[PDB]
């Protein structure tokens, strides 16, 4: 999971 | 927005859609190319091809269970492109590149047409 | 194999599938959550959820146009998860994280359950 | 396009  | 994103989600979705295709689950159309028949999901075909997008948004053609391609279309070129639609992988070879490019132009798959033009220009 | 790969293909496919959902094109099921109704594509639901995969591979349920979820399921939690299925983006907030995790456990969306558990553990 |  990432900060888009 | 303040959303988080799962990097592998789109790839995992496409992998599962290809698993459904391989098991013939919820396929709703057969694409006829000369003597050859290919089962697929209309939504995936539309998502990958400008030609299928136009066909299945048509109020009459959206309900057809069989689509016949132009007799000039090569079944092997179509097979390679259908595999690409469901995997992101293109089996581009010296012996098939002309048939693949011609099929991609007919199907309106701009990114495939672009890589075929570049590979032909190099040789 | 000797295939080449188009990096953005899976993301572009998912973007187009979400465009079809937003325009209600080729949607083939309605998911009922309490009073709320959500239109979707069975194939995308199966590709994202262990619960929908089980439902639509069933020889009788595969033909249903309406699926009613357990009355304990929160419509907002479902909406956030349906958006995630079609975009890879999860709108996870302090006020919705418990409803999102409970819905993801019911829908069998392992990666969403994992990030909810981690975000709850941090607080 | 890449070599996967
Ligand atoms: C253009 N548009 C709004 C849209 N919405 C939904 C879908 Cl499924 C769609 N697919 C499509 C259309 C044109 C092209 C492609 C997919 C691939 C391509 O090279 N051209 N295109
Ligand atoms: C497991 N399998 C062969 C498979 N093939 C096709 C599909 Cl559409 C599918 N989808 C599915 C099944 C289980 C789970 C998911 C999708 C997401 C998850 O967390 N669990 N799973
Ligand atoms: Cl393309
Ligand atoms: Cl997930």
């Amino acid at each position: 999971w990432v900060i888009p | 927005d303040s959303c988080i994103q799962f990097t592998r989600h789109a790839s995992d979705v496409l992998l599962n859609l290809n698993r459904l295709r391989s098991r013939d689950i919820l396929t709703d159309v057969v694409i006829v190319v000369s003597r050859e028949q290919f089962r697929a999901h209309k939504t995936v075909l539309m998502a990958c091809s400008g030609l299928f997008y136009s066909i299945f948004t048509d109020q009459l053609k959206c309900n057809l269970s069989v689509i016949n391609l132009d007799p000039e279309i090569n079944p092997e070129g179509f097979c390679i492109l259908l595999d690409f639609m469901y995997t992101s992988r293109l089996n581009l070879r010296e012996g098939n590149i002309m048939a693949v490019m011609a099929t991609a132009m007919y199907l309106q798959m701009e990114h495939v047409v672009d890589t075929c033009r570049k590979f032909i220009k190099a040789s």
